[PDB]
């Protein structure tokens, strides 16, 4: 994998390749690794594919039940749930979380979640075994509060890097956009990002 | 140390025309040593039988087993368990042993006493159903047993020409392993008579 | 094994092969990977052979009994998430990978399932030994908008390439086609292309070839 | 392999089976395990096929270049010690051999020596040599007198890898038979298993475990 | 770390009749679960009427073959164009094979043809150089599928005479060549069917005082 | 522990074992008793693991005799040696199994018969005219081959046993000091004093 | 004893009626890293062989030098070196089958898996394959790594046995070429896009292509995931 | 480490930083991993200080050598001899090499020998264990025939991201310049890269 | 192999060496003589690794040997032993060691004294009143420290003897089949056939 969450001006996009591997073998080369734990709660998987699922699955359950109760949960809620889990199931787990949501009184919100289960509060993260490629140019590009257009490109540049050098990472660059107005998916196809 | 091969034997099943044969070596040993040449891996319990090889103590445990829960199916059903539903018995058995189990090599065979269809089936040690038109091998010498029922077997065999053809498939191949042998018995099985005929092989 | 699972216009297909391996050594040369779920959810299985047989029939169970409770057909959904709840609970030590597919009130449907737990989706899929084989063929002629009998024909040609180029499969192959709106269709050895040649020879014995040194009449009756 | 060698009233009696293994796999039946050196000495074979094979018959030409040089057949000491003191240049490589060099010469008489791939070399009137050693022995030294005659002596030889053939099941296939005299060594033939121990059976009355 | 050995698969079989020898061995040549080829030859004429097959780890196959193929040209050379005999032979492979004792050729070799006598000869060796003559050995992946079946119609093992109480064996007399090559066919066909590795082709080579003759069958291609 | 065999004959089963206690390179006891009587027809030797054997020896001892006074009988040979076996069958699956190999020598008063059950720790069992555990099975079960008949008397049994410790005594590398003998036939157990 | 640092991934081939066609991707991989992307490991040996090398680079480096060495060495002393005594195909093969069972038999190994594709000079089509172990075998078609499990079934479904070969346009041949190095550049994790592709053709000679890309790709289908 | 040599207008510029380590201790703050193996050839060390050293010093004799006979050697030959030594010795050595010279026919030219000792021509080459982070920025920025300045502010930035992610990386951002007018050292310190 | 010992009285130097030959469980031989003559007065036991004993013993017989025929002179038991032990202090860091360990017993014909030198395989020597190899020696040196004295016969040397003989054959695991005994003393060496 290669994945990043990127929060701007509207709220906050996420981003993510298609690429899942065993060994040099590509076992689906169209994966979805931007999956919805709430309405405008989503994260982004990178590390064991079971586990990753199994621990956004009970996370959705618990969100589930948690607005039952509660009403709508706050984007660090959904973080702290992640990291109750990872962190005390560390010795069994190899999983790399970014929980990305949108408040409407906290606007866009990133949380990465490591593999010790700490819990880290960030404007932008990225993740998997292709952001080691692309901290230099990241950390270059990234600026606060930019607009969905620059935040696409910014996540596009970068995604279309990280795919170019790492090995475990392609195929297509998903994106979902979180904002007030809703939920947005978007895809992107090789013969476009390639040639950036 | 290898649980499926320290006492040997070997066991193989075919079908014939309304009849299925069952067969099995004697030979019980410690690794090298022969110790007992009077150990049948062969049970049956009414018309369904069953031939059981690999480590011995668990052969000995899974017959008293099956004797234990065909005898309750008998009192509770009124009626003789069949080789399908024994079949589904065995591998159940088997598969609830899932992460510690009996290191055997099991072998059912016998005729529907309803349909009147012959029926064999073989078990790996935990439980997979393999279920054969023609025949069903097992045991240490189980190699050559394939590669001799493969050439000598041809479909709907008369009961007396099936005896000779698993015999020589047992026997040849009894002799090409050096854990298999040491005599032989073979069970000939039509819809109601059976026929057990312990075979002269070399003794080494 | 090879299994494989392709989509098309108003359901989906599933095939298998038909050999079943010891080492390098032919155990089952017609077994069947088709399993039945529920009467309109089928599924292939490859790995650990008790394994796939054992899990496809414990959740079948469980989703008979649901589908009693709701009253209600059963959806592959749901199967998915009991295989792989179950799957993931053993870490991998139950070696089942299956494909799923299937068709139910929501619609048709294929997905596939690994030991440790992880599922996909696709329109079409492949796992086993054969399954690079069969995935070859999968995405050199696949395309959108399948008819039913495009659909089998590139499913029992994913198939063919793992019989012929894999070792791990051979013999037949098995399908079955499950339709929006139709029952199911098993279509058990839907192919017969290794169909053993006559021998040169019969090596029935003249009777008497064996030595024998005792004889007796079994009893069976009570 | 079981084979043995020992020493009597009328000479030395010689004899192996035949079997060959790889691992569970019976490989041969019929494999010869005695080699003849010359028309005075012999060699047996316990071990690894192609080490006892190779350098035994290497032996027989290192005896052959002796008498050649000597104008003398080689003493079974000195043959003995050739192949003792080849294996021992070999020690820890990995050869795997237990042999008997088994002859009668003017000086020495009747003689054995057990030589193994571990350098042991020793002089003795009874050994028994392989996996069905113990068998072998069980039988011969409960039977065993100086004062046997040939055909009985014989008879125990055969006896006892028969012995070793049904129990050890590394060893079987047939019987070889050897007599070693103050004239040379003698064939007394190949005695398959198949036949031979129900011929024993029977005319012997032994072998009750067996159904007979 | 590097492991200098590998796995080729397929399997070889030689019978000798009375004036005449057969050397028969499968053409395929595999890795894992991958076929590399479905013709890749690996008995060979040698000259002087022997015919060699070395089995198992086809590059120390190759190697031997190709060292064995150039002793008898030096054999020529160094001793008047004399004949090698196939007894000669067998002992020179002995020494080839015995050469690499604590490095071995990781193969099963067969070699046929006539003896000084004119009668057919099979010798077998083991990766290291131990030989025996013999009417008949199977070796390969599927040696312990078919050497059983030999024994039994070869040699008439387990054989007894109809109606003589099991005292009188089956008497071992020659097979005619046509009756040998049928034995062949179906011990291959046999071990097609249940072995993996085996299967594609089936080439045989057939040797009488008049040279060496080659027949080709097809063999199952799962 | 090491040395245990045993003989049926024609109206009495014989055990033998050895009766040497050795740890390390120390021989500890030259006269110990590797057996104990079940029932009053019914005798087990044992050899194995240290602890082990004696432990499960007078285990299996005190629930023989709890039958014995609880239904006022004598379990068979066949009996004793199915209990022990399914004992040594469950112990093979333990935390720690046991690592004991018997042999159980009965006589069965209803049937008129002597009976002799070879069982190894697995729990394996095997009804045998002559048996034995360990390395001395590897010399005396050719021996036995040759020299034993199923019609012998108790003497002949003796004389025959005599033929296995010699044979023992003569090959084996350790000393194992001898052995103690008993019979057991349809007058139940006795210890010969003198061998 | 060694271990592949910098690889080149599958190379792939096969024969047509009247030549061989053989081809293998631009890339140097380090690891899961994709390093290097102006890798050539399709090397012409005179104008009727090619030989392509997947596996350890520095190997392969290695390899280009004995081959350059060999096309001089052959020219000392050979009035016919561009005629009857030009190297053949199967004479650079057994030269590097000779060289890899050598170096393999020296618990050294070049960590190479090598297809040497080429026209002899009497007209027949030469295709045969080597390792590192110094495995040697020959078919109508033959790849190596991925290629081994997804372009040879491919590749057999045009030429499945000897009797095809004749039946096979250079147009067809290599169009399944084409349609392989797609399928692998969808599926191996260690394929680039870019490919070079060579055809030795008894009639027109070597035709080296170049910078090459995979196209005509299905991606659509994903939005619908 | 982190080290580069660009090619560009007038020549080639190498670029390395200055830290040299024992796990997570600074051996040396101060390094010079830019070393002459020849007037305007030189070369950037990464991995084993101890074996780039001996290597760099063997080919600084060898080329001290050639040119006592032949003249002035290629910047293809240095690299050569480099690779020679690298690929004989693969299995006792952990060196990572980037050989750049001047030349007057050939311009500016850099060769990159990795650990298995293979040779690559490029137009630049990063490498240590700093270049894993700005594969994407330099891929991104790199172009061709640039100016002397530009080339300077392409390295400079390019490492000072380098040293930012990578702990094996950081000190002084040493830089040398080749071209037909001679060899210019240039040196930045933290203060002027740590907030580009 | 396996048993050595040595003890030097007043007038004498007696080994005593175990005649047993195992291999496997397989006594193979009970008659073994584990000694080599040196010289007329110098006697050498040797006990260790199959192979290597005899090879060793043999060796340094004929360097021996060669040295009286070359100087027409026996040399001293000191003298041999010292030869003895640079072989083997050569050995322990050889390709391949000598896994043997010796006693030399001599009597110095200059001195007319016995003398017993103790050398294992790393070749440590030490000359002593009395001598044991391997497992052996947790026996007899506390035997002999006991009853040893000074000033004792070749009679009372050998009723030392039979006492450590008999400890052993008490406790030690295994049957090592009896000892050869010789006596080296002014007048040479000679064994006693009735031990
Ligand atoms: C990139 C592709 C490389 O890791 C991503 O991290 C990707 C994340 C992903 C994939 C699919 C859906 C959501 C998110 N991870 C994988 O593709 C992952 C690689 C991986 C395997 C095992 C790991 O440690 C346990 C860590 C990462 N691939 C898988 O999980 C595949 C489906 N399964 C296997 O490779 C089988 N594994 C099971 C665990 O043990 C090793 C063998
Ligand atoms: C192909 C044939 C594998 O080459 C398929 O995956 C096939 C799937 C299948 C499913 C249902 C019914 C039949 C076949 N799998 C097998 O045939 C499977 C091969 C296999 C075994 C074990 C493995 O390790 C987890 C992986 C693959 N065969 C079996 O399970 C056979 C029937 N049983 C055994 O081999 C039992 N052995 C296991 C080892 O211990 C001794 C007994
Ligand atoms: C009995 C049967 C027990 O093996 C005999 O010892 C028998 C002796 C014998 C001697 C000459 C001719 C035929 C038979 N030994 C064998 O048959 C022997 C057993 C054995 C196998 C491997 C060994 O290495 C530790 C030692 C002994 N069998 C073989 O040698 C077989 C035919 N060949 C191999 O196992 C090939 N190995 C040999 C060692 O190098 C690797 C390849
Ligand atoms: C960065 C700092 C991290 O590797 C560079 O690669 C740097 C390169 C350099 C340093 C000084 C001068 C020129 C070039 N490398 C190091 O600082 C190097 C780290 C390293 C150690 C061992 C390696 O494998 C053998 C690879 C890289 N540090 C050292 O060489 C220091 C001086 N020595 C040690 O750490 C002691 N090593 C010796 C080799 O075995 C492990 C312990
Ligand atoms: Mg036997
Ligand atoms: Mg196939
Ligand atoms: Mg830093």
């Amino acid at each position: 994998t290669s994945i990043m969450a990127v929060t701007f001006k509207d709220g906050v996009i996420l981003g993510a390749d298609s690429r899942t591997t065993t060994g040099a073998y590509i076992a689906n080369r169209v994966t979805d690794k931007l999956t919805r734990v709430h309405d405008k709660i989503w994260c982004c998987r990178s590390g064991s594919a079971a586990d990753t699922q199994a621990i956004a699955d009970i996370v959705q359950y618990h969100l589930e039940l948690y607005t039952s109760q509660y009403g709508t949960p706050s984007t660090e809620t959904a973080a702290s749930v992640f990291k109750e889990l990872c962190y005390e199931n560390k010795d069994n787990l190899t999983a790399g979380i970014i929980v990305a949501g949108y408040d409407d009184k906290n606007k866009g919100e990133v949380y990465t979640i490591p593999l010790g289960g700490s819990v880290h509060k960030l404007p932008y993260a990225i993740a998997g075994s292709g952001s080691t490629f692309i901290y230099g140019y990241c950390d270059k590009n990234f600026r606060e509060n930019m607009s969905k257009e620059e935040t696409v490109d910014f996540i596009k540049h970068s995604l279309s890097q990280a795919i170019k050098w790492d090995g475990s990472s392609g195929g297509v660059i998903r994106m979902v956009v979180l904002t007030a107005a809703g939920v947005e998916r978007l895809i992107f196809y090789p013969d476009e990002y390639e040639q950036l | 140390s290898d649980p499926s091969s320290i006492n040997g034997g070997i066991v193989v099943a075919m079908t014939g025309k309304d009849c299925v044969a069952i067969a099995c070596d004697l030979r019980l040993g410690s690794q090298s040593l022969g110790v007992s040449n009077k150990f049948e891996k062969i049970f049956h319990y009414g018309h369904v039988f069953l031939g059981i090889t690999g480590l011995a103590t668990d052969v000995t445990t899974l017959n008293e087993m099956f004797r234990y829960k065909t005898n309750l199916y008998k009192l509770k059903e009124e009626r003789a368990i069949e080789p399908e539903t024994f079949t589904q018995l065995v591998s159940s058995s088997l598969y609830e042993r899932r992460f510690g189990p009996y290191f055997v090599g099991p072998v059912v065979a016998g005729i529907n006493s309803k349909s009147g269809k012959p029926f064999i089936a073989g078990f790996d040690l935990i439980g997979c159903i393999d279920e054969a038109k023609d025949f069903i091998v097992s045991g240490t010498a189980s190699d050559q047993l394939f590669g001799m029922c493969e050439s000598l077997y041809e479909p709907n065999l008369e009961p007396e020409d099936l005896f000779e053809t698993i015999s020589q498939a047992l026997l040849n191949a009894a002799d090409r392993d050096a854990l298999s042998g040491w005599g032989a018995v073979v069970y000939i099985i039509k819809k109601d008579e059976v026929v057990k005929r312990y075979l002269k092989m070399r003794q080494d | 094994t090879t299994i494989v699972g392709v989509k098309f216009n108003n359901g989906v297909v599933i095939a298998a092969d038909t050999r079943s391996t010891q080492g390098p050594i032919v155990a089952d040369k017609n077994c069947a990977k088709l399993h039945r779920i529920s009467p309109k959810i089928w599924c292939a299985g490859a790995g650990t052979a008790a394994d796939t047989e054992a899990v496809t029939q414990l959740i079948g169970s469980n989703i008979e009994l649901h589908s009693l409770y709701t009253s209600r057909e059963p959806r592959v959904v749901s199967a998915l998430q009991m295989l792989k709840q179950h799957l993931f609970k053993y870490q991998g030590h139950i070696g089942a990978y299956l494909i799923v597919a299937g068709v139910d009130p929501t619609g048709s449907h294929l997905f596939s399932i690994h030991a440790h737990g992880s599922t996909d989706v696709g329109y079409y899929l492949s796992l086993g030994s054969g399954s690079l084989a069969a995935m070859a063929v999968l995405e050199s002629h696949w395309k959108q908008d399948l008819t039913k009998e495009e659909a089998i024909k590139l499913a029992s040609d994913a198939i063919q390439a793992g019989i012929w180029n894999d070792l791990g499969s051979g013999s037949n192959v098995d399908v079955c086609v499950m339709e929006i709106g139709k029952d199911a269709e098993y279509l058990r050895n839907y192919l017969t292309p290794n169909v053993r040649e006559e021998k040169q020879k019969s090596y029935k014995f003249p009777r008497g070839t064996t030595a024998v040194l005792k004889e007796s009449i079994v009893n069976i009756c009570d | 392999t079981t084979t043995l060698a020992f020493r009597f009233q009328g000479g030395i009696i010689v004899a192996v089976d035949s079997r060959a293994t790889a691992g569970n796999w019976v490989a041969s039946q019929t494999v010869k395990k005695v080699i003849e050196i010359n028309p005075f000495l012999l060699g047996t074979m316990a071990g690894g096929t192609a080490d006892c094979q190779f350098w035994e018959t290497w032996l027989g030409s290192q005896c052959r270049l002796h008498e050649l040089r000597e104008k003398e057949r080689i003493s079974v000491a000195a043959a003995s010690k050739i192949l003792s003191n080849l294996v021992y240049q070999y020690k820890g490589a990995g050869l795997s051999m237990g042999t008997m060099i088994c002859g009668y010469t003017r000086k020495e008489g009747p003689t054995i020596y057990y030589v193994d791939s571990d350098g042991t070399r020793l002089k003795g009137d009874i050994f028994c040599v392989g996996s069905g050693q113990t068998f072998a022995y069980g039988v011969l030294d409960s039977n065993y007198k100086w004062d046997l005659s040939v055909e009985d002596a014989l008879y125990l030889g055969k006896r006892s890898i028969l012995a070793a053939a049904h129990r050890d099941a590394y060893s079987g296939g047939s019987v070889n038979l050897y007599h070693v005299t103050e004239d040379g060594w003698i064939y007394h033939g190949n005695h398959d298993v198949g036949e031979l121990f129900w011929k024993v059976k029977e005319e012997e009355g032994s072998f009750n475990n067996v159904i007979g | 770390q590097f492991n200098p050995y590998g796995d080729n698969g397929g399997t070889i079989l030689g019978i000798a009749g009375e004036d005449f020898a057969v050397l028969a061995g499968d053409t395929r040549n595999i890795t894992d679960y991958s076929i590399n080829s479905r013709y890749e030859p690996k008995v060979f004429d040698c000259g002087d009427n022997i015919v060699m097959s070395a089995n198992g780890f086809a590059a120390d196959g190759d190697a031997l073959v190709k060292r064995f193929k150039n002793s008898v040209k030096w054999y020529h050379f160094d001793h008047n164009d004399k004949k090698l005999s196939i007894n000669s032979a067998a002992r020179n492979i002995q020494h080839l094979l015995y050469g690499k004792r604590f490095f071995p050729y990781y193969v099963h070799t067969i070699i046929a043809g006539l003896d000084e006598d004119g009668k057919g000869a099979v010798y077998s060796f083991d990766p290291v150089g131990s030989y025996e003559r013999e009417q008949c050995r199977a070796g390969g992946a599927a040696a312990s599928l078919i050497m059983p079946f030999l024994d039994n119609q070869v040699n008439f093992k387990n054989q007894y005479e109809p109606g003589t109480n099991g005292k009188v064996k089956k008497p071992l007399k020659y097979l005619s060549v046509e009756e040998v090559i049928k034995l062949v066919r179906d011990s291959f066909t046999s071990a097609t069917e249940r072995h993996i590795q085996v299967g594609d082709g089936l080439e045989i080579l057939i040797v009488t005082k008049d040279g060496v003759r080659k027949e080709f069958y097809e063999l199952k291609r799962d | 522990m090491d040395i245990i065999l045993g003989i049926r004959v024609q109206d009495s089963v014989i055990l033998a074992s050895s009766k040497a206690v050795t740890r390390g390179i120390s021989v500890l006891k030259d006269s110990d008793d590797k057996t104990r009587q079940l029932s009053p027809h019914t005798l087990m030797s044992f050899a194995g693991e240290a602890g082990d054997t004696v432990q499960f020896a007078e285990y299996i001892q005190a629930n023989i005799q709890l039958y014995s006074i609880r239904e006022d009988y004598e379990l068979s040979p066949q009996a004793v040696s199915s209990f022990v076996r399914q004992e040594l069958a469950k112990s093979i699956r333990s935390r720690r199994p046991y690592q004991v190999n018997v042999l159980i020598g009965g006589y069965d008063k209803k049937k008129n018969k002597p009976e002799l059950y070879q069982i190894d720790y697995l729990g394996t069992k095997v009804e045998l005219p002559y048996g034995a555990h360990g390395y001395s099975g590897f010399y005396t079960f050719s021996l036995l081959d040759h020299h034993y008949r199923p019609d012998m008397t108790t003497e002949e049994g003796l004389d025959l046993l005599k033929l296995c410790v010699q044979e023992l005594e003569k090959r084996m590398p350790m000393d194992f000091k001898g052995v103690i003998v008993k019979i057991v036939d349809k007058d139940g157990i006795r210890q010969v004093d003198d061998f | 004893t060694q271990q592949p640092i910098v690889t080149g991934t599958s190379v792939i081939s096969m024969k047509y009626d009247n030549g061989v066609i053989i081809a293998a991707d631009n890339l140097g991989s380090y690891g899961s890293l994709l390093r290097f992307n102006g890798v050539e490991r399709l090397i012409p040996v005179g104008d009727n062989t090619v030989v392509g090398i997947s596996g350890d680079i520095s190997d392969m480096q290695h390899i280009e030098r004995l081959l350059k060495d060999l096309v001089t060495e052959n020219a000392y002393d050979n009035p016919l070196a561009d005629a009857e005594e030009a190297l053949e195909p199967s004479y650079i093969f057994e030269y590097l089958a000779t060289v890899m069972y050598q170096r393999r038999s020296k618990m050294n190994p070049l960590w190479n898996a090598i297809i040497v594709a080429g026209v002899q000079s009497n007209g027949d089509q030469f295709l045969r394959y080597v390792n590192l172990l110094g495995v040697t075998y020959s078919s109508p078609t033959l790849a190596t790594g991925f290629g081994a499990h997804m372009a040879n079934p491919l590749l057999r479904k045009v030429v499945d046995r000897e009797s095809d070969i004749p039946k096979t346009t250079v147009q067809v041949a290599e169009e399944a070429i084409v349609n392989a190095m797609r399928v692998l550049y969808y599926r191996d994790a260690r394929s680039s896009r870019n490919f070079s592709l060579a055809i030795i053709d008894k009639n027109t000679g070597l035709t080296f292509k170049k910078n090459l890309q995979v196209e005509n790709m299905k991606w659509d289908f994903a939005k619908d995931i």
